[PDB]
């Protein structure tokens, strides 16, 4: 006796699948970005 | 009631002929501009005779509704030439320059094939 | 026409597992790029009333705030057994419509993840041999199945 | 098998060959005429006649679902053999 | 998958994500190109009894359109009940 | 250290094709100098890896 | 259910407003885009080395039509004309007559490979697995006339690709 | 339930029959026939003079609100006095329903343009003109849309041949693309497929 | 009772006085329907559904709860539909679709299959 065999998902189902937007956060704040930029100018002028 | 029908533009042949003539004047005055914009190899006289031939074919119509349609198609065919939506190939299709003459007499048709 | 070959659903799962990352990389190039926004924001604005009267459908409606999607309002097949969200725009311009299609790609990955897990067993065409052709094995042994194969294909 | 015409052009298994004065032969100048060398009428004539011990035998062409529709052949006449209408194989009843 | 550790670090930092976990090239997680033979099932109409075709003939149960009006106190009606309002998703209401 | 191993594999492709002459032959015919496991050869001379 | 894609209210505190001023003046999100292209510069490209490498296919692939034989050498086709009836492009032309031995066999079997839409209906209709679409997809020609196959060209293809055609049909006939 | 037979929805069949009567009571001047199919679709058949009244009522009435024109097309039946059957397919987002409105005309009788009611009808009516030759009165811009410039005839008419009357070609002598009568290297083959046995007795016609 | 910042539909502006605007329009519709014959079905039906929508407005001072009662989406959508009915009523007077059928179709105009 041979059982039926056709394409089926594995017992318990497949693992979870990510679908949501995941644009991460990087970099410093505006205050610190401006502080580093002005600091570079002051050293350059000196 | 059977012969009572809705008109398209003209209620009788007398008004229809007015539209036919206005259309003919439009085509007559456009040939020189057409023969120039498309750089055709025909002359203006040849162009204006083709318009005459096309109008002559439908000279036996006595239905005002039919005449209205022929004018509607003529005005459509005219708007394509003025605005250069056609191309030199489309304009020259009225002349059949690449089709060999086909005989009109019985004997010649007999020699070549079976068509009447 | 045919049933899925063995092993295809596993390969669909491996593809779907990584696709959401591909969309994110696409959004790192377009969504916040100021040059992209300038080309698509407040360009081609459609009012919710002009869209209906001009015959629009799909994201041309959903971009202008009209809440309409045939998959949810007039469902067909088994679209009423899956969960997804319909993106909706607010300004009805090119940028909002670009966000609706990017977000609809994510909701498709959500539907696909449910089709792979809720795929039932059975046959793959209606078991009425006056519409769908019989199996080739039974078309070569049974007289009715040969008659119905002959007539359906001629 | 393939036999050549008096003009040197091969004859196909359907019997096709251009006559000597047929202008259509010019298509083969500097080229060739595609002819399949395995004549099916000769190949099936080499197959031995299968001896069976029943009035009626069945043929499916071999391979089961990979053959042809299954047909039953009557072997009551000893003057000739039973031939399958699909694959051309022949069957004969053993001395009865 | 053959990228050195340094280049793996450089690519991950540049994109801001962990690319090595979701490579867009397939190596060994794919199905074998040779598979065991299947044995597909059969439909509900594969029976030896109680299976007459007149009891499952869909095409023969179609009927011509019913005529409600033809030229040859009543409460107003609409084609269907008004469509119910949609609900914001608790999954992610705002993108 | 891993930089060193990359160069070692780059050199072992030269030896894996039969020296410089074989290495250059597959660089101009195939535009690729990878080394694989021979799977077999057909009667016309093609080699499969 | 539905969700809004572009209905956010940006904050108006000083830190948030300064964050967008740094983004406007220092081009932060543009340089974030340069980094993504930099990452792809160090990823292995997906290009394959054709013609020495080939793109993967499956046993169901539909390529060059062909005519098969039985293991005895007899042709499988019996001129039933089901394929000619089902071909949506009318790319098949057939003529048949009794053979010298009385068999039902074709005397013409042409496929116009420029009318053909490579759809596979011819091989679904065939009751004897005679006309199949093989796995060959590299058969481009230099003239239009070489793509008008006749029975001799189709039988040559079958003899030429039988080793691969039979193995594919072995791998898929359980799904048909 | 029967696994192979499409299920019936008697609720939607009763609601669409009520609304069909509702429409015919409000426009007796135009409605000639209302029918509901066995798969729950509603057809309102009207005199061609009511194209604007009937459509305007269905778009603007508070219980109809058919604000979207799904499609507009024509069907050619050579055996009728009025060959052409004009079909309007409409949609209602408020009540989530569809409705079909049909009228008729012939080669010479015009029909009123629907652009005032539906701006979507602008291109559909050009397509009906181009392919069937039905003139729409008061159309802002009526002309061929799909066929080639200078094309003669209306190709979707049942009597227009499948392969047309002319075919194009490049002629080296005149250095342009020419039009010539059509000759086919292989004639289209005509199959007589209909079986001589009745398929559906439910649709049998009186003899 | 807070006013809404947006209707969500492009080109549809928020209305600060939904109750006042609807009473005017519904009253205007009922006054236009008075010029239509008494027996015409368009008048009988439109009055039936206009009054019950006008009674819902005059018995529900909350906008959010009013929308649930009317079942017409945003209150601005219900105002837009009132303006469409008013325009429709003004056009039915000129068309007079309550008259008998203009003409019968030919004998087999709606027969299918032929
Ligand atoms: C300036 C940038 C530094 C240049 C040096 C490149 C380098 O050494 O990369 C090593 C290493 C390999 O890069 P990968 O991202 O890991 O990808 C290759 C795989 O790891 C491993 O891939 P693989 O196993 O296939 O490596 C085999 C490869 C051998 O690998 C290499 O050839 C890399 C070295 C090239 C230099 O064999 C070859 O194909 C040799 C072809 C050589 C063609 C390029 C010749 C460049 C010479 C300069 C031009 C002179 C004219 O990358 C680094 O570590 C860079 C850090 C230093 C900067
Ligand atoms: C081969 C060698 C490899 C190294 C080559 C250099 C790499 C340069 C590209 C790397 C990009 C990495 C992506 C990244 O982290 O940026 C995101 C980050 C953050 O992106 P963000 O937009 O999300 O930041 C959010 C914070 N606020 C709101 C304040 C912006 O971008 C930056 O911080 C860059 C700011 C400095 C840019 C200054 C440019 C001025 C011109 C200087 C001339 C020199
Ligand atoms: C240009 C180089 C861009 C760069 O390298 O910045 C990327 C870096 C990302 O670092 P990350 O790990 O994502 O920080 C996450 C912390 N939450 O982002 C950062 O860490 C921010 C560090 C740099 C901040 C910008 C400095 C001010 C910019 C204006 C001055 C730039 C010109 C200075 C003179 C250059 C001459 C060399
Ligand atoms: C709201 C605030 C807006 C910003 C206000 C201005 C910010 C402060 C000034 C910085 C901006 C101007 C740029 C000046 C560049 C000077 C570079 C530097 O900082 O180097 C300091 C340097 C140290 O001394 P040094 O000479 O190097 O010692 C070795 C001697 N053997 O010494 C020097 O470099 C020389 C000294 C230069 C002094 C010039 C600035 C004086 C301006 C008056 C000070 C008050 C600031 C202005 C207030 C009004 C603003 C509206
Ligand atoms: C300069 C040109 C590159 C020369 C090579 C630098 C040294 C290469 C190396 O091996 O270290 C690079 C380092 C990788 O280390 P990391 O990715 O952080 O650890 C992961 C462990 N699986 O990458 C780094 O993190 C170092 C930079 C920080
Ligand atoms: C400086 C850092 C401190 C600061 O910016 O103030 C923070 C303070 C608190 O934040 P918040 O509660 O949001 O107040 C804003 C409400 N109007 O926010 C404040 O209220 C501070 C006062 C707000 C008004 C300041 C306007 C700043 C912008 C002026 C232009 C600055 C130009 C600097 C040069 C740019 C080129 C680098
Ligand atoms: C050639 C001379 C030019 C530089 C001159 C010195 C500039 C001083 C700036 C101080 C502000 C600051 O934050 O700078 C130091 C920063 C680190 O930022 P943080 O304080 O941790 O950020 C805190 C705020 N968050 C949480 C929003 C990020 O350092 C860096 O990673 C940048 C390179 C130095
Ligand atoms: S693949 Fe389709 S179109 Fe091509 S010959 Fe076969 S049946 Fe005809
Ligand atoms: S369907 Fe098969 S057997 Fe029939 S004519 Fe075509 S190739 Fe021959
Ligand atoms: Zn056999």
């Amino acid at each position: 006796a041979s059982k039926v065999k056709q394409d089926m998902p594995p017992v318990g189902g497949y693992g979870p699948i990510d679908y949501k937007r995941n644009l991460p956060r990087r970099g410093l704040s505006g205050y610190s970005m401006f502080a580093v930029g002005i600091g570079a100018l002051l050293f350059g002028y000196w | 009631a059977s012969t009572s029908v809705k008109p398209i533009f003209s209620r009788d042949m007398n008004e229809a002929k007015r539209r036919v003539r206005e259309l003919y004047r439009a085509w007559y005055r456009e040939v020189p501009n057409t023969v120039h914009l498309f750089q055709l190899d025909i002359s203006v006289k040849q162009g204006r005779d083709k318009v005459r031939e096309m109008f002559k074919k439908n000279a036996h119509i006595t239905d005002p509704r039919v005449v209205d349609l022929l004018v509607i198609k003529g005005k459509m065919e005219l708007e394509e030439t003025i605005k250069v939506w056609k191309q030199r190939t489309h304009v020259m299709r009225f002349f059949h320059e690449t089709e060999a003459p086909r005989p009109k007499d019985f004997l010649s048709k007999f020699y070549v094939g079976h068509d009447p | 026409h045919q049933d899925l070959p063995l092993g295809l659903m596993d390969d669909i799962y491996e593809f779907s597992k990584n696709f959401s990352l591909r969309i994110d990389e696409l959004e790192e190039m377009l969504t916040n790029n100021r040059i992209w926004r300038n080309r698509t924001v407040d360009i081609g604005i459609v009012t919710a009333e002009d869209a209906l009267n001009y015959g629009f459908s799909g994201v041309m409606l959903r971009g202008s705030g009209i809440q309409w999607d045939l998959r949810k309002t007039q469902p067909y097949d088994v679209y009423d057994q899956v969960e997804f969200d319909v993106p909706i725009g607010s300004r009805g311009d090119c940028y909002d419509r670009y966000l609706c299609r990017v977000e609809e790609m994510r909701q498709s990955i959500r539907i696909i993840s449910q089709c792979l897990n809720k795929m039932p067993p059975g046959e793959i065409k209606v078991d009425d041999a006056k519409v769908s052709p019989p199996k080739r094995a039974e078309m070569k042994t049974s007289m009715e199945s040969l008659i119905h194969h002959f007539k359906l294909y001629t | 098998g393939v036999r050549t015409s008096p003009t040197g052009e091969k004859v196909t298994h359907t019997g096709q060959v251009y006559d000597d004065g047929d202008y259509r032969k010019v298509r083969f100048v500097g080229r060739q005429k595609e002819v399949n060398e395995n004549f099916a009428i000769d190949l099936i004539a080499e197959q031995p006649v299968s001896q069976v011990g029943s009035r009626v035998i069945s043929c499916d062409g071999g391979g089961g679902a990979l053959g042809h529709p299954r047909v039953y052949i009557n072997l009551d006449k000893e003057t000739k053999t039973g031939t399958c209408g699909y694959c051309g194989l022949q069957f004969r009843q053993q001395h009865h | 998958a053959s990228a050195t550790r340094f280049i793996q670090w450089l690519r991950n930092w540049a994109s801001g994500r962990d690319l090595q976990a979701k490579l867009q090239l397939r190596y060994q997680e794919i199905s074998k190109r040779t598979q065991p033979p299947p044995k597909l099932p059969v439909g509900p109409s594969h029976k030896l009894s109680n299976n007459y075709y007149c009891t499952r003939d869909g095409r023969r149960e179609a009927m011509p359109p019913s005529i409600v009006m033809s030229s040859q106190e009543k409460k107003a009606v609409s084609p269907a009940p008004p469509i119910k309002r949609w609900e914001l998703s608790q999954d992610e209401p705002y993108l | 250290m891993e930089l060193l191993q990359v160069l070692k594999r780059g050199l072992q492709q030269v030896s894996g094709h039969g020296g410089l002459r074989g290495y250059l032959r597959v660089l101009f015919r195939a535009n690729d100098v990878r080394v694989g496991t021979l799977v077999g050869e057909d009667k016309y001379g093609n080699k499969y890896y | 259910t539905y969700k809004y894609v572009n209905l956010r209210e940006p904050s108006m505190d000083m830190k948030s407003v300064t964050d967008r001023a740094a983004q406007t003046l220092l081009w932060t999100e543009l340089i974030r885009g340069l980094g993504m292209t930099l990452s792809y510069l160090f990823r292995e490209p997906a290009t394959i080395n054709y013609p020495f490498e080939k793109g993967p296919l499956s046993p169901r692939f539909r390529g060059e039509h062909a005519l098969r034989r039985y293991p005895s050498g007899e042709e499988r086709c019996i001129a039933c004309k089901l394929c000619e009836a089902v071909c949506p492009a009318q790319a098949i032309t057939i003529e048949a007559e009794p053979r010298a031995d009385g068999s039902r066999r074709t005397t013409r079997y042409d496929i116009d490979m420029t009318k053909c839409i490579y759809c596979g209906f011819c091989q679904e209709a065939c009751p004897v697995d005679a006309i199949v679409e093989g796995p060959n997809f590299e058969f481009s020609t230099e003239t239009h006339e070489e793509l008008l196959y006749n029975k001799e060209k189709l039988l040559n293809n079958g003899d030429k690709w039988e080793a691969e055609i039979a193995a594919n049909i072995q791998a898929d006939y359980l799904y048909r | 339930t029967r696994p192979t037979v499409r299920p019936r929805n008697d609720v939607a069949h009763k609601q669409l029959s009520a609304f069909g009567e509702y429409v015919a009571e409000i426009l007796p001047k135009y409605v000639q026939q209302v029918q509901v199919s066995c798969f729950n679709e509603l057809e309102i058949c009207i005199h061609p003079d009511g194209v604007i009244p009937v459509l305007t009522f269905l778009r603007d009435h508070s219980n109809a609100q058919f604000k979207s024109l799904a499609d507009l097309t024509a069907v050619d039946i050579p055996t009728r006095q009025n060959r052409f059957e004009i079909v309007y397919n409409l949609l209602s987002l408020r009540f989530n329903s569809r409705i079909r409105v049909k009228t008729y005309t012939d080669e010479l009788t015009p029909i009123e343009s629907s652009v005032p009611v539906y701006k979507a009808a602008n291109w559909y009516e050009r397509e009906i003109w181009d392919m069937f030759g039905v003139f729409f009165a008061n159309h802002p811009d009526l002309r061929r849309i799909l066929t080639d410039y200078g094309f003669e005839g209306h190709p979707f008419r049942k009597d227009f041949p499948l392969s047309g009357y002319v075919e194009l070609r490049y002629d080296d002598e005149v250095k342009r693309v020419v039009a010539e009568p059509v000759e086919l290297a292989q004639e289209f083959r005509k199959f007589d497929l209909n079986s001589p046995w009745e398929a559906f007795p439910a649709y049998r016609q009186p003899p | 009772g807070l006013l809404k910042k947006t209707t969500g539909l492009v080109g549809l502006a928020v209305c600060e006085t939904p109750h006042e605007r609807l009473k005017i329009l519904y009253t205007k519709i009922l006054d236009v329907l008075g010029h239509i014959p008494k027996n015409a079905a368009y008048r009988k039906y439109t009055e039936q559904i206009t009054n019950e929508k006008l009674s819902m407005v005059k018995a529900e001072p909350d906008v959010k709860k009013l929308e649930e009662r009317l079942q017409g989406g945003q209150i601005e959508e219900v105002i837009l539909q009132a303006e469409n009915e008013l325009s429709l009523a003004r056009k039915m007077i000129q068309w007079k679709p309550w008259e008998p059928l203009v003409e019968e179709p030919p004998a087999s105009q709606w027969k299918w299959p032929i």
